RNA sequence: UAUCUGGUUGAUCCUGCCAGUUCAUAUGCUUGUCUCAAAGAUUAAGCCAUGCAUGUCUAAGUAUAAGCAAUUUAUACAGUGA
RNA sequence: GGCCUACCAUGGUUUCAACGGGUAACGGGGAAUAAGGGUUCGAUUCCGGAGAGGGAGCCUGAGAAACGGCUACCACAUCCAAGGAAGGCAGCAGGCGCGCAAAUUACCCAAUCCUAAUUCAGGGAGGUAGUGACAAUAAAUAACGAUACAGGGCCCAUUCGGGUCUUGUAAUUGGAAUGAGUACAAUGUAAAUACCUUAACGAGGAACAAUUGGAGGGCAAGUCUGGUGCCAGCAGCCGCGGUAAUUCCAG
């Protein structure tokens, strides 16, 4: 069509953003992987 | 003209706001019990502390007061109910005592992690959220749900979803739907 | 506490507030309002007496349909059904009030930068369904740039959408997304339906009643340079002189418009500016009464004398010492024996002789007026005025702004109280037609294809050029790649850009300085940030803000966007000493410790000893000079670094190389071209190798 | 201006000073879903275009509408009703 | 009832603060803040009072010193044929008050109730939706396996090691799940809209594209400043070429 469409640059418009982890989208991973994560570090602090 | 909704907040923060044995102390329960939020945590040391100062108060009146008599009464038979306060413990002087995991760990969203079915703290927290799970015939899907010890033995999948029988879904289908028309006709 | 508050003649503790709370609470919320009112001040510059129509452009993407919406706003407001617009049309619409409409043409950037420069008000229409295309933000951005006119945007094609909810989700985007490109607040009027070819009366009456209280801000650029819209064309041409000559004329042509701005100066001979045909000069100036008078006015004019049927005007549409001063016959030797009845190069004016002056000024009585109970009471007068007389200036608002804003206001009615002494015949030529003086100027020297391929569908403006703005020389400007475009400017690549009232492509030169210690080039754009860069053409007055583009034709556009460059004029010179960069590369052929031989830089012997004792500098980093011409081979050379060089290292001596700005200009001269659209110019550095097939 | 850590010494202390440490207005950025939903402020109780915000009839005060209706016992009236 | 008048008398209040002045003063229920004692705030959902541009006067009436009543003056201010006539948003909405600012000129009497001659009419009272993160509530942006080496475990260790119980960092992988949204229908509603239901649709990073602040380094044939070589310092959107050009400390 001949009808002019917005860029998904300009739609969101969110310029110059770091890149980030897919961990912080959802907090119940970010969670999950801090714990399971640190769980890892109890088994190497004490036994 | 008309009468205030009334509301209240249900959370509160630490005055020290970089303390790091409490951050250690908070993140470790997140990591525990699913959570997302430190507000998670706060939400739940808000509701202790206000219990705790009524247990405090009631404390100072006379042995056999009828406020302390009757308000501590309710405020045990209604800790008991949700299997916060074990049932030696029954007099007060340990809702003094109490902890924050005692609280946490009554959680709809722990209690589905405690039967298997979930096999995860966080699949328990995605399978909640996502219509799965029920008390009666009665579709939960809050984390926070607070399992009262008689509904224990009604954590359960609905009858709806998969799991619990009733169909598989689309994302499932949708794949069956692929298998009956390559293969076939 | 207690003798500090007594120190004041007052009782300090008796004055206090009931409420300390309430009192500060309140103070800082009503400065910050305060605070905010403040803006800094500036010039009007329009008239009390007689206003311009204050100039609305609707603007937007075609297929929506501007034409249909502004016919069911001048039916509304003169209750006159219009068909086919084309062109700039006014209309009354108020007691002293009253717009002129100007469609612009949707598919035209040569326009669409034209007029952005002149609308006073801007109707932004964007497709409720399509959003905002392309057209509309490249629009918002050329705006900006040159000065914000006053927006007022509207949503059509809001009747379309299927569901009611989807709908007012989709209204609260296009809100929100217009409040990033305006100023949050403003909202856009949404029209339902066109079924009966005009909106809604109670949609329409919102908008038109909203319009009528726009109250426009003053923009920098409309207050320094005379400007009008053009609203009838006219060549003034013998016939026989194109029958003679044969189509190769170049057209005597009278113009006609509403002056705005400033005040034209009606000396016949200013040069003045048609936007997209080249810099003309005025040759005849006069003042008809203008067509559309407002009902308070024409009242005043009937009870001197002691119209109501055509309420719009749309012309393109169809239905003494001083009088003996400034004559030339007259000699200066007759102009004071005509008053009463000598060179300047010499600075003492002629006296008299001192034996004619010393027998005068014996007496000093004719000039002791120039110095400085009954009886007491005369001697106190007389002290009173000397008192005034020696301190008058020391002797003679609560917030600055407001003072420095009484600097403006009592300079506006000293010219109005100085204006109207004059009126009929000296202000006039004083007043050099004014502003909103429906004026008839006529040109020469059009050329042959302004009258041939024209439509009163594109509009034409002058801009009255300040002596600063007639010349050519290299400015000095500052810019930066648009964010929205994607590819980012070269050097030396020609690029469109508006700067004052012209539009033309030039080849711009984008130069950096090494921390203020010269004019680098680069060879690209800094794609994020403001370069100092250079380029060619006309010149401006500094700190004038221009917005320039890529490929402007139609043709070619695609989907990206167009606006490419804005910036500011830093300064403006004719010459730059603009610095590339080059490095002399060299090899060593026998090194020692600390002192090594050369190679390959340099070729004779005799080229060496131009350069001897020059600051050498390695890959490695080690600093060192270059010191004699090695004889026996015709090239190298002996040089002392700080250290052992290596072999497997490249010596590199850095060096500054002079460069030029190339002088090319070209103004768009769009409507000038037939076809108006695609007007084709420079091609860029990357389109030359696809149709020349290099790599 | 209380409470906490931190600083002058090669060190240990105390008095001693300096350094950090809400909920109310504005502004900035950001804003997917449920429920809930308020909404003042230049010491200007300043000024107001336009539209609306006060009208009202039972079997039961007044009907010759040259009003509508017709049937239904109605030649005083009797329905309905501006 | 000194409320007012006539006669007559000389009384009345005050350091236990009269009288006067200030108030960014309507009073109260209350608010915020948490050892206690306090400190500060209340224009503002309920009660009371007062006012309707400013003053005064008054008609009607049970009730007004009424202003969506009248009369006069003052100040504003509109209409005109110049003779005259008319207006009072501190109701609802809406506009101005500066030159740079932000709630809709929408729907209904279905509820709540009020008024009338009255079940019926009227009600911008009030309710409905629309409109900037005032405050408050609930709480997505992902969940699980397999594999490829790597581990720490642990039994053995004369010495290869990996092999099961999983700690998890992985640049190929694997199928499952779900609403954000889009949408038959029914439900909702005065009618709509949303919600609660729910057919059909709707997730792999190149989306159906999480933010807003903070700590820290690194890079150039770059630039600048100082220096007892090659260093020290500030710093670096800029280099040499190049912008349909570069894939580039993956960004």
């Amino acid at each position: 069509d001949g009808k002019r469409a917005i860029n998904y640059q300009i739609l969101k418009n969110k310029g110059l953003t770091p890149k980030r982890n897919k961990d912080n989208r959802n907090s119940r991973v970010k969670k999950r992987k801090k714990y399971q994560k640190a769980q890892k570090k109890l088994k190497s602090v004490r036994a | 003209p008309r009468a205030p909704r009334t509301y209240s907040k249900t959370y509160s923060t630490p005055k020290r706001p970089y303390e790091s044995s409490r951050l250690d102390a908070e993140l470790k329960l997140a990591g525990e019990f699913g959570l997302k939020n430190k507000k998670e945590i706060y939400r739940i040391s808000f509701q202790l502390s206000k219990i705790r100062r009524a247990a405090r108060d009631l404390l100072t009146r006379d042995e056999k007061d009828p406020k302390r008599l009757f308000e501590g009464n309710a405020l045990i038979r209604r800790l008991v109910r949700v299997g916060v306060l074990s049932e030696d413990k029954k007099k007060l002087d340990y809702v003094l005592a109490l902890k924050v995991e005692d609280f946490l760990e009554r959680r709809l969203q722990t209690q589905v992690y405690k039967l298997g079915l979930a096999k995860s703290v966080h699949h328990a927290r995605v399978l909640i959220t996502q219509r799965h799970i029920a008390v009666g015939k009665q579709i939960v899907n809050i984390p926070s749900f607070m399992v009262r010890l008689d509904s224990e033995k009604h954590i359960d999948f609905a009858p709806t979803s998969p799991f619990g029988g009733a169909r598989p879904g689309r994302v499932a289908r949708r794949n069956a739907a692929r298998k009956a028309e390559a293969s076939g006709e | 506490a207690k003798k500090k508050l007594h120190t004041q003649g007052h009782n300090a503790k008796a004055f206090a507030v009931a409420a300390p709370g309430k009192m500060a609470r309140t103070m800082q919320r009503s400065s910050d309002v305060n605070e905010r009112k403040l803006h800094v001040p500036m010039v009007d510059r329009t008239p009390e007496d007689d206003p311009p129509p204050f100039i609305v452009a609707v603007v937007g993407p075609p297929g929506t349909g501007k034409t249909t919406l502004i016919r069911s706003l001048v039916r509304r407001m003169t209750k006159s059904t219009l068909n086919d617009i084309q062109g700039p049309i006014t209309v009354v619409s108020g007691k002293h009030r009253r717009l002129t409409f100007l469609e612009c043409p949707a598919d035209d950037l040569n326009a669409m930068i034209d007029i952005a420069k002149i609308a006073d008000l801007v109707l932004l229409l964007i497709d409720g369904n399509f959003g905002f295309e392309m057209e509309t933000m490249e629009f918002l951005n050329i705006a900006q740039h040159h000065g914000m006119p006053r927006v007022l945007g509207v949503a059509t094609h809001l009747d379309l959408f299927k569901s009611q909810s989807t709908l007012r989700a989709s209204k609260k985007r296009l809100k929100h997304r217009f409040w990033t490109e305006v100023y949050q607040g403003a909202k856009l009027f949404y029209l339902s339906g066109v079924i009966n070819g005009r909106y809604p009366d109670r949609e329409i009456l919102n908008l038109s009643r909203f319009i009528s209280v726009m109250k426009f801000r003053p923009l920098k650029w409309r207050n320094e340079h005379p400007y009008m819209l053009a609203d009838r064309f006219t060549d003034l041409t013998h016939p026989e002189l194109i029958e003679t000559q044969g189509l190769q004329i170049d057209r005597k042509v009278a113009i006609y418009g509403y002056l705005h701005g400033t005040p034209l100066p009606s000396a016949p001979g200013t040069r003045v500016h048609i936007a997209g045909v080249g810099d003309f000069s005025v040759a005849q100036i006069e003042k008809l009464p203008d067509p559309c008078p407002t009902p308070f006015y024409q009242q005043k004019l009937d009870d001197f004398e002691r119209d109501k049927d055509k309420l719009i005007y749309a012309p393109m549409s169809d239905v003494n010492i001083g009088k003996l001063i400034y004559m030339d016959n007259i000699s200066p030797e007759e102009c004071i024996r005509r008053w009463r009845g000598v060179d300047l190069e010499k600075f003492v004016p002629y006296f008299d002789t001192f034996e004619k002056l010393a027998k005068k000024w014996k007496s000093v009585d004719a000039i002791k007026e120039r110095f400085l109970r009954e009886m007491n009471a005369a001697k106190k007068e007389k002290l009173r005025a000397q008192f005034e007389i020696e301190e008058g200036e020391n002797f003679k608002y609560d917030t600055w702004y407001e003072l420095q804003k009484a600097k403006i206001s009592k300079q506006l009615e000293i010219n109005n109280i100085e204006y109207q002494e004059m009126t009929p015949e000296q202000r006039q030529r004083i007043e050099g037609f004014k502003a909103g003086s429906y004026v008839r100027i006529v040109f020469e020297k059009v050329p042959m294809e302004f009258v041939k391929n024209f439509n009163p569908k594109f509009p034409i403006v002058m801009g009255g050029l300040l002596p600063t703005e007639i010349k050519f020389g290299i400015v000095k400007a500052r810019l930066r790649r648009h964010r929205w475009h994607k590819k980012i400017l070269k050097t030396n690549d020609p690029l469109v850009l508006s700067l004052g009232w012209r539009r033309f492509q030039t080849l711009p030169i984008y130069t950096t300085t090494d921390s203020r210690t010269r004019t680098r080039m680069l060879k690209y754009t800094p794609e994020h940030t403001y370069c100092n860069a250079a380029f060619y053409g006309p010149l401006c007055s500094p700190n004038t803000p221009f917005c320039g583009v890529q490929i402007v034709a139609n043709s070619d556009t695609g989907n990206g966007f167009r606006i490419a460059a804005t910036g500011i004029v830093e300064e403006i010179d004719v010459n730059i000493e603009i610095v590339k960069k080059l490095k002399l590369v060299g090899f060593p052929y026998k090194i020692f410790k600390n002192t090594a031989f050369i190679k390959d830089m340099f070729s004779s012997a005799m080229e060496v000893a131009r350069f001897e004792g020059a600051q050498i500098k390695t890959v490695s980093g080690i600093r060192g000079e270059i010191k004699r011409a090695l004889s026996k081979p015709e090239g190298h050379y002996r040089a002392a670094f700080e250290d052992k060089i290596l072999m497997s290292d490249i010596v590199i001596l850095r060096s500054w190389y002079p460069v030029r700005v190339k002088k090319f200009y070209n103004p768009v001269t769009s409507l000038l071209l037939k076809e108006k659209t695609e007007w084709k110019g420079l091609r860029l550095t990357g389109q030359i190798r696809a149709a020349m097939n290099l790599e």
